[PDB]
């Protein structure tokens, strides 16, 4: 169709501002690690859990490896 | 996906580390996100750009203050998101010092 | 500007007072031009003397271009530790508290009432990473009448140019600390000849930033802070209608914020001195680390001479190949900025350079600069 191609650009446009906006911001997330957040988000989720979340798994990485 | 599981895929991502190697970086995420299990923060967005707006003058750029501002208009130009506070709040949340940004592409 | 005039006296001023009373065979321009003086120059006696305009624009110049100097320094030496650590541990109403007592124990408190209540400081938020000095610039409100002449969007551009020197003066201090290290160890260090090179090297480095960084201050007060304050002063006492005022206060604003380093152009030469701005700080580090190996050894030495009243022999040898390394370390640092430098001066180029050329002329002397050296 036409409408299901929009729709599946309309993803794709979003994804690509949101991917200035997670450098502007000086984030340690990538692209591959912001499909995933994204999902989560448009579930809907508290992103005071995900933050907290994330503040310890990028320090379990830092000095747990 | 249910969300239990997606929060290993998030782990394998972040961390090289496999899904059965470790289940302790899994059990902390289950234990953050269990019992906030449903959507119950509100959002304020309006409140929140403008904070974005203070930051990019902040860095001294002022042409990207104003460039991001129409970047921000596009999200809720599409709107097929489910908010659009969320990924912003937890992009801002996680912010490090670029100590004024030495450069930016600009798209 | 007649009508409006006598109606800005009556409504925001809260002063009531009538005062004032071929095209024609020219009957209009007499009545007109008599109420034109006499209204005008009514409002601006008003606001000179009862609410005090002239105070007012005298500490713009103290505090928010930071051209009182006792009260800064002041502020910076006991507001280093709270400022230094990130911004998230930092709470305005501390800052707040401690500066009024501070400024009693300093001369700051023979000053009038009316300028010690607008100064507040002023945060500007709180994002994880930033450090307290980032976010810190006084507000220096004001309210009344007044604050139609002196907008918000005039405070704006004035924090900004208070972001730079804020640098500039932090900085300096910064440079202070290097050669208070440099004088108050080395009289110390008359034990040892060994460390005269090595010493030496950190010397000069010092000394090349401070021929740079003291003649800067010398621009920035002669020539940014007083030629634009002189042509203010005159376009002041020159007025005759409230318009004067404010069309000629912006062009005080719009030259100091094109002498200093925060046009659309000029950005990349601010970019560069961010990097002098880098290695000042950087060397604070450097120089620090010298010492605090140095000293210990000489120490243990002492208590080791101590116990006899061939150990020592093996500090030595860590400090015979520690020298070497910390050296080059510091050479490397040396070359950096000599590259840096001379890239700055060699940047300026012809495309307005009415103030650039200005600068270069004070800091390049003995013509060591373009002689490579």
């Amino acid at each position: 169709a036409a409408a299901a191609a929009a729709n599946l650009n309309a993803v794709r446009e979003t994804m690509d501002v949101l991917l200035e906006i997670s450098r502007i911001l000086n984030t340690g997330l990538d692209m591959e690690t912001l499909s995933i957040c994204v999902r989560l988000c448009e579930q809907g989720i508290n992103p005071e859990a995900l933050s907290s979340v994330i503040k310890e798994l990028r320090k379990a990485t830092e000095a747990l490896k | 996906k249910s969300p239990n599981v997606l929060l290993q895929n998030l782990c394998c991502r972040i961390l090289g580390r496999s899904e059965a190697d470790v289940a302790q970086q899994f059990q902390y995420a289950v234990r953050v996100i269990g019992s906030n299990f449903a959507p119950t923060v509100e959002r304020d967005e309006f409140l929140v750009a403008e904070k974005i707006k203070k930051e990019l003058i902040r860095q001294r750029r002022e042409a990207d203050a104003a460039l991001f501002s129409e970047l921000h208009r596009k999200l809720h130009s599409q709107g097929v998101l489910k908010n659009k506070w969320s990924i912003l709040y937890l992009l801002l949340s996680l912010s490090e010092d670029p100590r004024r940004q030495p450069s930016k592409v600009s798209s | 500007l007649i009508g409006k005039s006598i109606n800005f006296l009556h409504q925001v001023c809260h002063d009531q007072t009538p005062t004032t009373k071929t095209d024609l065979e020219n009957a209009f321009q007499g009545k007109i031009d008599a109420a034109y003086f006499e209204t005008s120059k009514y409002l601006l006696d008003v606001l000179n003397k009862k609410y005090s305009l002239l105070d007012h624009m005298q500490a713009m110049r103290r505090y928010l271009l930071l051209g009182q100097g006792d009260f800064i320094r002041h502020l910076m030496d006991l507001l280093k530790p709270e400022l230094v650590r990130p911004a998230t541990t930092l709470y305005q109403h501390n800052l707040t508290g401690i500066l009024e007592t501070a400024v009693r124990a300093t001369n700051a408190q023979f000053d009038s009432p009316e300028i010690l209540r607008r100064l507040d400081v002023r945060l500007l938020e709180v994002s994880p990473g930033d450090t307290g000095w980032d976010v810190f610039s006084l507000d220096y409100h004001v309210d009344g009448p007044i604050a139609t002449v002196f907008t918000r969007e005039c405070m704006s551009h004035y924090l900004r140019v208070f972001n730079f020197l804020w640098r500039a003066k932090r900085m300096e201090y910064i440079l202070t600390d290097i050669r208070k290290g440099h004088m108050c160890n080395a009289k110390l260090l008359r034990n040892m000849p060994e460390f005269s090179g090595v010493l030496h090297q950190c010397h000069i480095l010092a000394s090349e930033m401070v021929h740079f960084i003291h003649q800067m201050q010398y621009y920035i007060t002669f020539e940014v802070l007083e030629c634009s304050w002189d042509e203010l002063w005159n376009k002041v006492q020159q007025a005759q209608d409230l318009d004067h005022i404010i069309a000629a206060h912006e062009v005080f604003l719009d030259t100091i914020i094109s002498r200093c380093l925060l046009d659309s152009d000029s950005r990349a030469l601010l970019n560069q001195l961010r990097a002098v701005f880098d290695q000042i700080i950087e060397l604070q580090n450097a120089q620090d680390a010298i010492y605090r190996a140095a000293l210990e050894e000489l120490q243990r030495r002492l208590q080791f001479e101590e116990k006899k009243k061939e150990e020592e022999n093996k500090r030595i040898g860590e400090f015979k190949e520690s020298i070497p390394k910390m050296c080059s370390q510091l050479r490397i640092l040396t070359h950096f900025y000599q590259g840096i430098v001379q890239q700055f001066l060699v940047l300026l180029t012809t495309s307005s350079d009415e103030s650039l050329r200005f600068l270069s002329f004070r800091l390049d002397f003995n013509e060591h600069y373009k002689a490579r050296e």
